[PDB]
C-alpha cells in the first residue's frame, strides 16, 4: 500500500519578529519511508535542516520532524516543500504564524 | 533495553 | 500513572544502492530515549534523552550489538519475504517491527506487545496473552507454524514480562524528574478577521507533555463542532507538544464562545474567553 504524508508547518514558539525561533515541518502518515522535505526561505532551499529519527505510528505509517533555527521578520516568507511517491508534484505549504 | 535472541521469519 | 516502553525497528531495502538501511528508536511514554541508524558514522546506539546517558559502557555495547544483529537478520528476513511473495530483487521493500510493554502505577506488568509488518501491511503479531500468534495471510501462517514449533512465543513472553518491565521501571526512576512529570499546556487565544461578517477564534495549547489533550469549543455552554477546525497534535521539537482548535463565529458574537482545555497536567480543566 501507499500513504500520502500529512504536513504541518509551524514555529516551536509563537512568532515574534527579530526573535530567534525554530521553523518546523512535521510530516506524518506516509508510507513508504522515502520522503523529500525542504524548508524554504523566500523561495530558496535552506541549507542546514535537521530532522528527528524516523519512527512510525500504530498503523505503520511514518512520521518525521524537520526543523531549523530561524529569525522571523515581517517580510521573510517561509514554507515547507514535500515530495513523495504518492505525489504527482511536490506539495508546498506556506508558514503562517497564525497557525 | 532491547531484546537479544535470534529468530528469523 | 501507567507507563509504556516501545521499540520501533525499520529496515528499508535499496537494491543497487548497497545494503538495506536499518533504524531503531526507543520510547518511554511520549519521550524518545535511544536511536540507531545503520547509515550513520557512529555505528552505535545513541542517547536521545538525558537520563539514559548515565548508563555505562556495558549497556551501550549490548544495545548496539543487539540492534546491529537485528539489521543483519533483517536482511535475511527481507530475502525470505521476497520469496514468499514472489517478488523480483529490483524493488525496494520495508519491514517494521514494534514491541514493548506497559506497566501500571505500581510498576507491575500490564501487557506486552510484538507486531511485524511488511511493506506497511500487517504480517504477524503476538496475541495479548503472549502465548500464540496471529498471521495476516498464508505466508505469515508459514512463519506462525515455524515459530510455534520453535516456542518463539515463550522467548518473547520472558522478555516482555521480565526484561522489558525491569528496564522500564529503571528508566522511570532514573528519568523521574521528567518522565513522571507533567507539563501543563500554556494556553492563549487569537482572533482573525475572516470577512466583514465573520471572525476566527483560535485556541492554542503549547509546550505540553504528555501528548494526550482535549480541546473543545462551547457556545453559551453548548458543545460546538460545526465551523470548527482541530489540528493534529504536533511536536514542538523540544520534547513538548502543540495543538490548536479554531471556530468561525459571526462578528460580534465572540463573547458567546469558550475554549476548554483538558490535560493530565491540569488539576482542573481550563476555560478561555476572548
Amino acid at each position: 500500500i501507499q500513504r500520502t504524508p500529512k504536513i504541518q508547518v509551524y514555529s516551536r514558539h509563537p512568532a515574534e519578529n527579530g526573535k530567534s525561533n525554530f521553523l518546523n515541518c512535521y510530516v506524518s502518515g506516509f508510507h513508504p519511508s522515502d520522503i523529500e522535505v525542504d524548508l524554504l526561505k523566500n523561495g530558496e532551499r535552506i541549507e542546514k535542516v535537521e530532522h528527528s529519527d524516523l519512527s512510525f505510528s500504530k498503523d505503520w505509517s511514518f512520521y518525521l520532524l524537520y526543523y531549523t533555527e530561524f529569525t522571523p521578520t515581517e517580510k521573510d516568507e517561509y514554507a515547507c516543500r514535500v515530495n513523495h511517491v504518492t505525489l504527482s508534484q511536490p506539495k508546498i505549504v506556506k508558514w503562517d504564524r497564525d497557525m | 533495553s532491547v531484546y537479544d535472541f535470534f529468530v528469523w521469519l | 500513572g501507567s507507563h509504556s516502553m516501545r521499540y520501533f525497528y525499520t529496515s528499508m531495502s535499496r537494491p543497487g544502492r548497497g545494503e538495506p538501511r536499518f533504524i531503531a528508536v526507543g520510547y518511554v511514554d511520549d519521550t524518545q530515549f535511544v536511536r540507531f541508524d545503520s547509515d550513520a558514522a557512529s555505528q552505535r546506539m545513541e542517547p536521545r534523552a538525558p537520563w539514559i546517558e548515565q548508563e555505562g559502557p556495558e549497556y551501550w555495547d549490548r544495545n548496539t550489538r543487539n540492534v546491529k544483529a537485528q539489521s543483519q537478520t533483517d536482511r535475511v528476513d527481507l530475502g525470505t519475504l521476497r520469496g514468499y511473495y514472489n517478488q523480483s530483487e529490483a524493488g525496494s521493500h520495508t519491514i517494521q517491527r514494534m514491541y514493548g510493554c506497559d506497566v501500571g502505577p505500581d510498576g507491575r506488568f500490564l501487557r506486552g506487545y510484538h507486531q511485524y509488518a511488511y511493506d506497511g501491511k500487517d504480517y504477524i503479531a503476538l496475541k495479548e496473552d503472549l502465548r500464540s500468534w496471529t498471521a495476516a495471510d498464508m505466508a505469515a501462517q508459514t512463519t506462525k507454524h515455524k515459530w510455534e514449533a520453535a516456542h518463539v512465543a515463550e522467548q518473547w513472553r520472558a522478555y516482555l514480562e521480565g526484561t522489558c518491565v525491569e528496564w522500564l521501571r529503571r528508566y522511570l526512576e532514573n528519568g523521574k524528574e521528567t518522565l513522571q512529570r507533567t507539563d501543563a499546556p500554556k494556553t492563549h487565544m487569537t482572533h482573525h478577521a475572516v470577512s466583514d461578517h465573520e471572525a476566527t477564534l483560535r485556541c492554542w495549547a503549547l509546550s505540553f507533555y504528555p501528548a494526550e489533550i482535549t480541546l473543545t469549543w462551547q457556545r453559551d455552554g453548548e458543545d460546538q463542532t460545526q465551523d470548527t477546525e482541530l489540528v493534529e497534535t504536533r511536536p514542538a521539537g523540544d520534547g513538548t507538544f502543540q495543538k490548536w482548535v479554531a471556530v468561525v463565529v459571526p462578528s460580534g458574537q465572540e463573547q458567546r464562545y469558550t475554549c476548554h482545555v483538558q490535560h493530565e497536567g491540569l488539576p482542573k480543566p481550563l476555560t478561555l474567553k476572548w
